[PDB]
Order: C-alpha cells, then structure tokens, then sequence
C-alpha cells in the first residue's frame, strides 16, 4: 500500500514512525523453506536496493523501524510488500 | 465514495470495507472486536468510544503532524495522545471498553 | 474562554476568542505537545480563512478509530489513548498543489517563529 518497488529493484517507503533511529529490512521467498535475510538502512534514508533474487518466485520485502521508546512504541508495526 | 478519512462505518458499510482488515502493520487499523467491525457507528457502545475522537480543531491542535513524500504518494502523518480523566465516575468502564477493542483481531 | 474550556480537550474548538494556545497548549517538541500552526492559524483557530482546507484532512470519529494504530499508555502522568496513522492526499485532485503548499506553511511552523 505504501511500500513501492520500482524496477531498476529499488524499494521505497514513507516514514510513519516517531523518532526513527534506523530501519531493518527483511526479504525472502513468500512461503519458502529458507529464513528471511536481513540488512539495515540508516534512519535518514527511506529507500533501499535489492539485487539477487529470482524471477517467477514471489518475494516479501518487510520494513522494520527501530525507534526511540515513546507513547507509540507499543502499537507500532512493520510495512511489507509482495512482488516478483 | 468519500475519501478514507471522512468515511463512516455502518451496518451496510463495514469497518473492513471502509478501513481495511485489522492487522499488525503500521498502516493497518488495529482497533475493533468482531461486533464493532460489523456495526461501525451503529455499534451499541459507539458514543462511549466516540467521546474520545478529536474534533478537526483538536486534531490539528493536539497532534504531531508530518508530511511524507515518496512514489506511493504524499502522506500526512499524525501522532498524538488523548488523556483520560481518572476522576470521571466512568473511567474504569472507559478503559475496559477501549482495551477490549485494541488488538481484538489477534484472537479471532 | 470560560465555556469553550469546560469541554474535554479533544472536543474543544479553537476560535479567535479561544485560541490554539489556549485550547491545546503551546507548540513544542514534547511527545504530548502539538506542532501544527503558524502564528495566524494559532491566533485564529477555526476562524482562519483557510480552515476548511485544513479541516478536510481531519478524520471523522469512525475514521479516527478505523484507520489509526490505537494504544493505551499508563504512566504516573496518568492514562492515555494513543493514536497514529497516515492520510493519503489525492494527487489527482485539482487543489493538490495548493493542499501541499497550505499544509507546509503550518507543519512545524513554530520552529521558524521570530
């Protein structure tokens, strides 16, 4: 809904969190008999490039915001997208 | 028909249709038990819940408002907190009513 | 100023008579302070010439509860209902460029007040 994957793969998301430190991005095959892979992006950026993968298999890119503790910590949650 | 933020959820037009499924995602609503999802503003205990919803003025006066720009588009972000009055005779029932609706979906 | 105050904070209407600072406290960086409004909006509340153009982004009650990440916080300062979300501007609307211009004016205004 808010996460976009513009081909050439470039992931982009709006900052919906209070006092973001950094992000944690996970990616692997939707379903899939592997664990997701995990890399970190500075607080200041809200894009990331994903290279590798495979065409034809579905992917789930999830964005996690690591943030200062606040009144909104308790209710926060990731953004995700599915593409191929 | 109406833009999301102006939509009224009713018996005809459920919370799921108007506001999407309840969910853990930052951009998903988390509030409402099965009964609320199904009745919206027709819900028996709506005005007990509605007394906590800000007016336009108070929305813009109390909250923290941001702007975020990306491909998906342009998002106006809002973040705030409404202080419950603990002298209020009905304080307890206000709390238990709110807590029953928060994160309800996780158990259904 | 006496009657517009008795209302609980979240049902108050800011006017020239009862202003944004009176209704809703100072603009500030603190987690429970507001940060929207230039000096004219602050002083004028809902009498601002362009209030309806800001109003249209305010959520109905249904939407407040339907869209937001809703939360509870229990602290020595008391018990709080927390809310966050995001409202998508329609960039297909003819006034989109103006909407952005108007809201920019106000967002974190207080930080460039003389």
């Amino acid at each position: 809904e808010v996460v976009v994957a513009t081909p050439t793969h470039l992931i982009s998301w709006p900052n919906l969190w209070y006092k973001v430190r950094y992000y944690r991005i996970t990616y692997g095959e939707t379903g899939g008999n592997s664990p997701v892979q995990e890399f970190t992006v500075p607080g200041s950026k809200s894009t990331a490039t994903i290279s590798g993968l495979k065409p034809g298999v579905d992917y789930t890119i999830t964005v996690y915001a690591v943030t200062k503790r606040s009144f909104w910590s308790n209710s926060a949650g990731p953004i995700s997208i599915n593409y191929r | 028909k109406k833009p999301r933020q102006k939509r009224t959820a009713t018996k005809a037009y459920n919370v799921t249709q108007a506001f999407g499924r309840r969910g853990p995602e930052q951009t998903q609503g988390n509030f409402g038990d099965q009964e609320l999802i199904r009745q919206g503003t027709d819900y028996k205990h709506w005005p007990q819940i509605a007394q906590f919803a800000p007016s336009a003025s108070a929305f813009f006066g109390m909250s923290r408002i941001g702007m975020e720009v990306t491909p998906s588009g342009t998002w106006l972000t809002y973040t705030g907190a409404i202080k419950l009055d603990d002298k209020d005779p009905n304080f307890k029932d206000q709390v238990i009513l709110l807590n029953k609706h928060i994160d309800a979906y996780k158990t259904f």
